[PDB]
């Protein structure tokens, strides 16, 4: 009957409950300046991982992703290898969630970062995409 | 509708196809495919039946073995020609009845509704039990109607012996023979081998199936019977003539004991089985009794023949006479090593044996209920092909 | 030394004290126990009795008892009788599948962790003749996944799906007494909680405590290995890897971790007190489709030979039923650029 | 199924495990002198045809012994009748086959020797190869007049046609 | 191409570190085993799911949990023919997921094939195995949809033929 | 086979197996047979009144009127003369064979049974050629419903006759094929430069002329040289069966994709099963 | 020598035992000729004379509480307050191991297999005692059953052909909470369990509640507890708080599904006759 619509479960108490973004002006600045590593780092800095709001994740996202594209192919090697362990980590995310939004060809740009990423920061990198319980 | 069901009985040796309501089968051909052993139309250059038979430049296969489809490829591509090129039927303007050997899985029965829904288009489908449909040609003989009985289906392949309960197999009771009409003229040639000279040797086969489907029949006694023939060999020794294809020249041989001992061999499998020495009507016994007690009798008391393997002459009276002794006597041993009632045995023969799966198929495709109990195209698209895994009955 | 008892996965062993047997569940209901003859394995025994797979075995050394867990959600004790292993029910009160069992050290209690988010402590009640057991629960959120007992028998590190590493005190005073302070607290009534990791990610598939119990590790599914230090206000030093998750680790030295995953093979981390920092000097499987030894994941290892403090023969099996021997030492003159500590 | 012996009395003597059969015979031999106008040898040639298509064959009688020597002894008679034209060169052979040594129960290349006991001495010995000459020289002269169409030189196909067939698969001279 | 082998790599090396399972018995339901990322009853069993795009068509999504992975492919399709051939290939090979273990009956919503990998795959399947397939397998549909796709046209052409030269 | 037959076999082997017991003087066997024809068409062969020795051929055509409207019994009677007979009730023609009185050549009036179908039709394509011929230009077309929701237009000018057809794809993905199989006609003259010419419409016309997603207009523009005494019979016959032949295709045409589809998932189990241990 | 004689199968053996030391086929009980502690059901007729629920509860160390037990005919819930059974308040339900096993037969025909109910039932049993099992969410059931294979499981049947078993694994069983699926008039063990204590003393009414034991063959298909306890606090939720999602917390629902409830009868009786 009419008792079965309703799931219980919804209100159990055993059922388990998990626990800004970069400097735009600093990132255009690197960019503007040709330090492209130095925008990379800058854009990686203060990940969004612990607002609410999927409006802040995206400018983020879009601050990163907007770096990413404006490096020149032969350059994404040296920039990620500046790049400690947790920054690896953390381009891995951005990376994959570039891959939520091709736009005119940032996917085929997305693909040779994740090459790089990768290289670096092993396929461990990309467990550590699918593990976190707070993310961009 | 205007136009009435196409019925098609795909078996191992020959195919029955025709449209519902009529009393036989328009074509019954042989199923074998003929094919060139893909780009172009290569896929279409083909021919099945007769016409595949004798290619110079073309390889026959036969998609179906021991009665069950084992080359899908080809058994779409004889459906082609089917549909065509005999039946000459819009496929999406006729519902389809086709048929299943006892035990055809759920998974073929979705691999077949694929091909007729996917390939033709059809607008509705429906894949009977043989031994159900067998079962309902039988009333054609029986004033009482009823889908509990025993059948008895011989064809070129196997032979089965299928107990039917209320309309629904019971297939855990289910025994094969290996003995049919591919059997029976083997055995018949091997007869004519060691007696007959002339034969053309690539006519032999053929020469054999001619004297067993027009000489052969089933006597009561092997003894009494060859004494007949000893006795007075003008009335039982038969004349059997035809032609070398390769000489043109007529070719005549004596036709004699093989006339009943081909049929023989359904009693004594040993005479050209190695591994096989049950008699049939023991088989039938032990199918029966492995049934449920309640539905012993029903099924002893309507026991059906189908298939053209049980076209011999006599092959019922035989297969009862045998049966009723063999029960008589258990009955009579456990009177005597003690009051079982006497157990009605009866077997059934009628006119639409050759095809009578094809027929009942076709009385059952020609009725309104019919057109009920067949999955849609509709609900084919909606719900999937699960919906033909059953048919009801 | 690579041996296959089977190709379909090995779900768990343990070791009778003298590494002459070793009892595995090949991925069923059931229970075999080998034993080495010269250089080959005969199978001896088959304890049949859980119905369904077991997910847990541990062999107490001197009572000489195996005790069994499965997804049937129990756990039996076994007693070898003459010439058969007899079963003996605990009831755990779960209700949902037992996920990993271990004797304490002092053989007196074992550990259960379940699905029912709850970790039961069993012991046997000579007056009555049976086992009973009390539940740790605050604050377990989900299952279960590994359990490893500090030397004292009364400490229990546990790892579970709610992503952490707790320890708890397991003092049961009907079968031993107050337990001496020690680095991680002085009050330890049953069930305290006395340490949890600060990481809301990774599921913890493996603990483990060191030989002298001041230090913990534990491996988790975001490719990580962490050890935490009571000699250190229980400061935690964390490695993130390149590779797959860890399932199974042990302390070899007081320094030094083995641990293997999804990567098939074993690896090598050392702990810097001084620094307080974990370094990867692994990969100690040097060489299907596989370089490896195991063909396919490990999700068990545990010390042969020298304890934790100094062992020189540690044991892994795995999911491709294969059951593996590592040589400390020969590791070391195999691999001259091997650390340990 | 196949055919058995219906001539066993409760008073027919034995030769080891085979019934002596009494048969209506001019030729020598321990035979019982047949009043009847039918015996063991006519009873089987008038199964013949029917039971050398059987592979399995129960023993009932020690008769039913008789009955299956002599079946497969019809076999060497027909091997030997098909190559000879006439039916007098016929009986010439048949008296020939008759005559020759076939092996007996207990000795090698006598098909179905877990079946036939041996003779348990050297009476029974002479005495058994006694009634089996007999009986075959008896079978194969009255064998002579069926398998001969009255168009002598003419071995009749009608019994030529079961050379090849082997009752039990077995066979006298193998 | 130039973009084909950056694509199946970046999905390759996901596949790897998504298909990390082991068995897992429900933790909400009394002895029972279920693909935890097909009934999603404890949200920390279930993994972040992410996608790898080739661009704004051709996508794959990967969705872990402890003890089961969905992966959903959106297959390239550039026409109408492609379409539909592509569709009734899945449908095809859907029929028969039971075959084919490890594929789902119906895909994800948004894509045109979905395979379900529980522990039990790659449990009796060597799990670097699983990956080559489906790597393997994203590129032999594209070459069999193609090849279909010249076989309906090479096909029409001689039966267009054959029947013209008869007038 | 590519293209289709034009006779019926069902009508045939009933007649020969007929004539032939009838010239070999065997009691004549009772007959009653029912069986259908692309278009909806129904027969009926049985012996009226019961007489074994009189066998009928009817055919039923929903669209005989149009037909009839266009010279279709003058052209049956030219044909069939003596054999056919008043139509059974039911039926539009029937031809009644006397197997007490046959003809020499029994196999030729077997040939012509099964034609009937063929024959029915012929006449609206003979007239339409004939006006061509004779240059009389202005006659109305020709409108044949040949199926409940499918039609054929007929029109002769100066030195063409066009027939278009009016064919409806139940299934979706058919249309696609379709599109397919009619390109390939669209560009025929590349492959025979004399042969007709082939125009083709999706979802518009070229009267009612319905407009739809699954309706498709093939136009065929036949030539004195198709059209002259000496082609139109081969030129009818094959354009008669267009539809039927294009339809009959797209279906072969699935069937062939299928057999690529078994051999490519029966690839791809044979490379999962090698990932087992 | 305990000896609990049921409709289907027969448990006998001995005092402080642990398990039958036999379990075998019994038709002469129907939920005397043939028929030549004892245990006795929830109404057996006086005319024809321990209580089974009686001992349920006893070999958990209980007086007090409800129980269900479902064998092979008949479904029983068993209240039994402090001591002795409360055949006021007792009730059953027309569903038990027979129908299931014979609705499964029905589903596997449905499927396409050639299954006769008289013939094939103790193979269809087995195969219902291997593979079914009770859903905790039908809806979530029913798309693991449409969209994935992870439910179908191969059974090799007696003459060697291997059939396949997907939703019919949980479909049969769950008859036992809605009757109507096999043309039963009645409300699911659920409910009734639900309707049964509610129908008590609003004393005990609690102690009740946390104090359900199952009992029987048919109590042992997997999931069934966590079934019983969603369907309880479903009724609680709608029925007893009205609709109030803060008080559902306050429902503390105890289902003793002990690991050998299959027997738990004969349990008792052997430990209830040492004492
Ligand atoms: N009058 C007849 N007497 C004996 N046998 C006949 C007769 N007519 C046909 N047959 C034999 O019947 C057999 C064909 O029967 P049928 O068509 O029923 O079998 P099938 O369906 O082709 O094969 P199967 O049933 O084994 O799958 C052939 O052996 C044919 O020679
Ligand atoms: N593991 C199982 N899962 C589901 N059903 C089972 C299982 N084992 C047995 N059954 C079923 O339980 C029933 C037998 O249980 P039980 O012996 O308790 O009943 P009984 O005492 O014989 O009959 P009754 O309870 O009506 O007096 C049968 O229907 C059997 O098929
Ligand atoms: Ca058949
Ligand atoms: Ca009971």
């Amino acid at each position: 009957a009419r008792f079965r619509k309703v799931d219980v479960d919804e209100y159990d108490e055993n059922k388990f409950v998990d626990e800004a973004g970069p400097d735009e002006g600093e990132v255009d600045s690197c960019l503007r300046q040709g330090n492209m590593t130095a925008a990379l780092q800058a854009a990686l800095k203060n990940p969004p991982i612990n607002t609410k709001s999927q409006a802040v994740k995206d400018r983020a996202g879009s601050i990163v992703l907007k770096v990413l594209i404006s490096f020149k192919a032969n350059d994404i090697e040296k920039a990620v290898q500046s790049l400690d362990k947790n920054g690896v980590d953390l381009l891995m995310k951005y990376i994959y969630k570039g891959f939520e939004s091709p736009s005119d060809n940032s996917s085929a740009v997305l693909l040779q970062w994740h090459e790089k990423a990768l290289a670096a920061g092993g396929v461990g990198s990309i467990v550590r995409v699918l593990t976190a319980r707070k993310t961009v | 509708g205007r136009l009435p069901a196409c019925v098609v009985d795909c078996g191992t040796g020959y195919t029955k196809l025709g449209y519902a309501g009529n009393t036989e089968p328009q074509f019954i051909i042989p199923s074998c495919i003929a094919i060139k052993e893909m780009k172009g139309v290569d896929d279409l250059d083909f021919f099945i039946g007769d016409e595949a038979i004798e290619k110079p430049t073309y390889a026959t296969k036969w998609p179906i073995r021991h009665g069950i489809v084992e080359d899908w490829d080809l058994m779409e591509r004889f459906m082609e020609q089917v549909i065509f090129k005999y039946l000459r039927a819009e496929p999406e303007d006729h519902y389809f009845l086709l048929t299943e050997p006892p035990l055809n899985t759920p998974e073929n029965r979705e691999y077949t509704a694929e091909i007729m829904f996917e390939s033709f288009n059809v607008p509705g489908l429906y894949i009977a039990v043989q031994a159900v449909l067998a079962l309902a040609a039988s009333w054609t003989s029986v004033g009482e109607r009823t889908l509990t009985g025993t059948v008895i289906d011989s064809g070129d392949g196997v032979t089965h012996v299928i107990p039917v309960a209320e309309g629904y197999v019971i297939g855990s009771c289910i025994k094969h023979i290996p003995i049919a009409g591919r059997d029976i003229t083997y055995f018949i040639q091997q007869l004519l081998r060691d007696r007959e000279v002339g034969i053309p040797p690539e006519q032999s086969l053929e020469t054999a199936k001619a004297v067993k489907e027009r000489y052969s029949y089933v006597c009561p006694d092997l003894v009494k019977e060859f004494n007949k023939y000893d006795t007075d060999g003008s009335k039982w020794i038969k004349q059997y003539t035809g032609i070398n294809a390769i000489s043109k020249k007529e070719f005549s041989i004596d036709v004699g004991y093989e006339r009943f001992l081909g049929p023989e061999i359904f009693f004594h499998p040993e005479f050209a089985n190695p591994d096989f020495t049950q008699p049939i009507s023991e088989v039938v016994d032990e199918v029966i009794q492995n049934c449920p007690i309640d539905v012993r009798r029903p099924l002893y008391k309507n026991i059906v023949l189908s298939g053209g393997s049980t076209m011999f002459r006599d092959f019922g009276r035989r297969l009862q006479r045998d049966l009723k002794r063999t029960v008589d006597a258990r009955l009579k041993l456990s009177e005597e090593l003690s009051k079982p009632k006497p157990i009605d045995v009866q077997v059934i023969t009628h006119h639409m044996q050759r095809y009578a799966v094809w027929f009942g198929g076709s009385m059952l495709a020609s009725t309104p209920e019919f057109y009920q109990v067949c999955h849609t195209k509709k609900d084919y698209e909606e719900i999937g092909p699960s919906i033909c895994r059953h048919n009801p009955v | 030394a690579y041996h296959s008892f089977l190709v379909e996965p090995i779900s768990c062993h343990a070791w009778n004290k003298d590494r002459t047997q070793i009892a595995i569940c090949p991925n069923n209901h059931e229970v075999h126990i080998y034993e080495k003859s010269g250089n080959k394995w005969v199978q001896v025994h088959e304890l049949k009795e859980h119905n369904g797979q077991v997910t847990g075995v541990d062999w107490a050394p001197d009572s000489n008892r195996i005790v069994t867990c499965g997804t049937d959600r129990n756990a039996y004790v076994w007693t070898l009788k003459g010439r058969t292993w007899k079963p003996t029910l605990v009831i755990l009160r779960i209700n949902r599948a037992a996920r990993c069992v271990r004797w304490a050290p002092n053989e007196k209690k074992f550990a259960v962790g379940s699905g029912s988010r709850v970790i039961s402590i069993c012991y046997f009640e000579q007056e009555n003749d049976w086992w009973v057991c009390k539940h740790i629960k605050k604050p377990i959120r989900s299952t279960v996944l590994s359990l490893d007992w500090h030397p004292n028998s009364v400490l229990l590190a546990a790892g579970s799906c709610d992503f952490k590493c707790r320890i708890f005190s397991a003092y049961i005073k009907e079968v031993e007494e107050r337990p001496a302070p020690t680095p991680w607290g002085s009050k330890m009534p049953f069930g305290e909680l006395m340490f949890e990791s600060s990481s809301s990610c990774g599921w913890v598939h493996g603990v483990c405590f060191s030989a002298n119990g001041s230090r913990v590790a534990w491996v988790s599914h975001d490719s990580t290995v962490c050890l935490a230090d009571a000699d250190k206000k229980m400061a935690v030093a964390t490695l993130a890897s390149e590779t797959l998750p860890l399932l199974a680790v042990t302390f070899i030295t007081e320094s030094s971790l083995v641990a293997a995953g999804h990567d098939c093979f074993p690896v090598l981390f050392t702990y810097d007190s001084a620094a307080g920092k974990l370094s990867f000097g692994g990969r100690l499987d040097v060489p299907a489709g596989l370089d490896s030894l195991h063909k396919n994941s490990v999700s068990q290892i545990s010390v042969l030979s020298g304890g934790k403090a100094k062992c020189s023969q540690f044991c892994t099996t795995g999911m491709d039923g294969g059951m593996s021997i590592w040589d400390v030492r020969s590791l070391e003159s195999a691999l001259k650029d091997l650390k340990i500590v | 199924p196949a055919y058995h012996s219906s001539l066993m009395d409760p008073d027919t003597k034995l030769i080891g495990n085979m019934a002596l059969l009494p048969i209506r015979s001019q030729f020598k031999g321990p035979a019982p002198r047949e009043t009847k106008d039918t015996d063991i040898v006519d009873e089987a040639i008038y199964y013949f045809k029917a039971n050398v298509f059987f592979k399995n064959y129960e023993i009932k009688n020690e008769a039913d012994r008789t009955l299956i020597y002599i079946t497969l002894y019809i076999s060497e008679c027909l091997k030997k009748l098909q190559k000879c034209n006439s039916k007098s060169q016929g009986e010439k052979e048949m008296y020939t086959l008759g005559i020759t040594n076939f092996p007996i129960p207990g000795e090698p290349g006598f098909p179905l020797n877990a079946i036939y006991a041996k003779p348990a001495n050297k009476q029974e010995d002479e005495v058994m190869r006694a009634y089996l000459q007999q009986l075959r020289q008896e079978t194969g002269l009255r064998l002579c007049e069926k398998v001969f169409d009255p168009q002598n030189d003419k071995p009749s196909k009608w019994w030529t046609c079961f050379v090849k067939r082997q009752f039990m698969n077995k066979s006298l001279s193998g | 191409t130039a973009t084909l082998r950056p694509y199946l790599s970046a999905v390759r090396a996901t596949l790897q570190a998504a298909l990390c399972l082991e068995n897992f018995s429900s933790q909400v339901v009394e002895r029972h085993n279920k693909p935890e990322v097909e009934v999603r009853s404890s949200k920390e069993l279930l993994l972040q799911p992410v996608t790898i795009s080739r661009n704004e068509k051709e996508k794959v999504l990967i969705e872990g949990s402890i003890n089961s992975v969905r992966v959903s492919i959106a297959v390239k399709q550039a026409d109408e023919i492609e379409k539909i051939l592509c569709h009734k290939f899945m449908r095809f090979m859907m029929m028969r997921a039971e075959n084919f273990f490890i594929l789902r009956r119906k895909p994800v919503e948004g894509y045109d094939i979905s395979f379900l990998i529980t522990n039990f795959h790659t449990e009796q399947m060597y799990k670097h195995k699983l990956v080559d397939f489906v790597i393997h397998f994203m590129e032999e549909i594209d070459k069999e949809i193609s090849e279909m796709k010249l076989s309906v046209n090479a096909r029409a052409r001689i039966v267009a033929e054959e029947f013209l030269k008869n007038f | 086979m590519i293209l289709l037959e034009v006779n019926n076999r069902i009508i045939e082997e009933t007649l020969a197996l007929k004539f032939e017991n009838a010239a070999a003087g065997n009691k004549p066997e009772a007959v009653e047979v029912t069986f259908a024809d692309f278009d909806g068409v129904l027969y009926h062969i049985s012996n009226p009144n019961g007489d074994k020795t009189k066998v009928m051929v009817s055919i039923s055509l929903k669209f005989y009127k149009e037909l009839q409207a266009h010279g279709a019994d003058e052209l049956l009677k030219r044909v069939y003369g003596s054999y056919l007979v008043n139509p059974e009730s039911g039926y539009n023609v029937s031809l009644l064979y006397d197997l007490e009185n046959l003809p020499a050549s029994k196999d030729s009036i077997v040939h012509q049974a099964g034609m009937l179908k063929r024959n029915c039709f012929a006449s609206v394509f003979e007239k339409y050629f004939q006006f061509q011929e004779e240059g009389k230009e202005g006659e109305n077309r020709a409108v044949i419903h040949y199926r409940d929701d499918e039609t054929m237009y007929v029109e002769s000018k100066k030195d063409r006759v066009t027939v278009v057809f009016s064919t409806v794809f139940k299934d979706d993905d058919d249309v696609v094929i379709g599109k397919v199989f009619m390109q390939e006609f669209k560009e025929g003259r590349r492959a025979s430069h004399t042969a007709p010419q082939v125009l083709f419409s999706h979802r518009e016309p070229p009267t009612d002329a319905a407009v739809g997603d699954n309706i498709g207009y093939i136009t065929f523009v036949l030539f004195p040289r198709h059209t002259n005494a000496s082609a139109r019979d081969n030129t009818i016959n094959l354009i008669h069966t267009f539809r039927d032949y294009l339809h009959y295709h797209i279906k072969c045409s699935k069937a062939y994709i299928h057999t690529r589809m078994r051999a490519k998932t029966s690839d791809f189990l044979k490379v999962l099963n090698r990932a087992r241990p | 020598v305990v000896c609990d004689n049921g409709t289907g199968f027969v448990k006998c053996g001995y005092a402080g035992s642990n398990f039958p030391e036999h379990i075998f086929p019994s038709y002469p009980m129907e939920n005397w000729d043939d028929m030549k502690l004892l245990t006795e059901p929830p109404m057996n007729p006086t005319k024809n004379r321990a209580i089974q629920a009686v001992l349920t509860l006893y070999a958990q160390g209980l007086l007090t509480g409800v129980v269900v037990d479902s064998g092979d005919g008949v479904t029983h819930i068993c209240p039994v307050y402090e001591g002795f059974s409360l055949p006021h308040l007792t009730r059953r339900l027309d569903i038990a191991g027979r129908d299931i096993t014979r609705y499964l037969i029905k589903l596997l025909l449905l499927r396409g297999y050639a299954f006769n109910h008289s013939a094939d039932f103790e193979t269809v049993r087995m195969i219902k005692e291997k593979l079914c099992y009770v859903g905790y969410n039908i809806e979530q059931e029913q798309k693991l059953a449409l969209e994935t294979t992870v439910l179908v499981e191969s059974y090799t049947l007696p003459d060697g052909r291997i059939i396949k078993v997907g939703g019919e694994r949980f479909e049969a069983p769950e008859a036992l909470f809605q009757p109507h699926l096999i043309n039963v008039e009645g409300v699911g063990v659920a409910e009734l369990l639900f309707n049964t204590i509610q129908a008590a003393d609003i004393d005990t009414r609690s102690e009740f509640y946390k104090h359900i034991v199952l009992s029987g063959g048919s109590t042992m298909y997997p999931g069934l507890p966590s079934r019983l306890e969603r369907e309880l606090k479903q009724l609680y939720l709608e029925r007893v708080l009205k609709g109030d999602v803060e008080k559902l917390s306050k429902f503390k629902i105890r289902i003793e599904d002990p690991p050998r409830r299959k027997h738990m009868v004969f349990l008792g009786g052997a430990v209830l006759a040492d004492i």
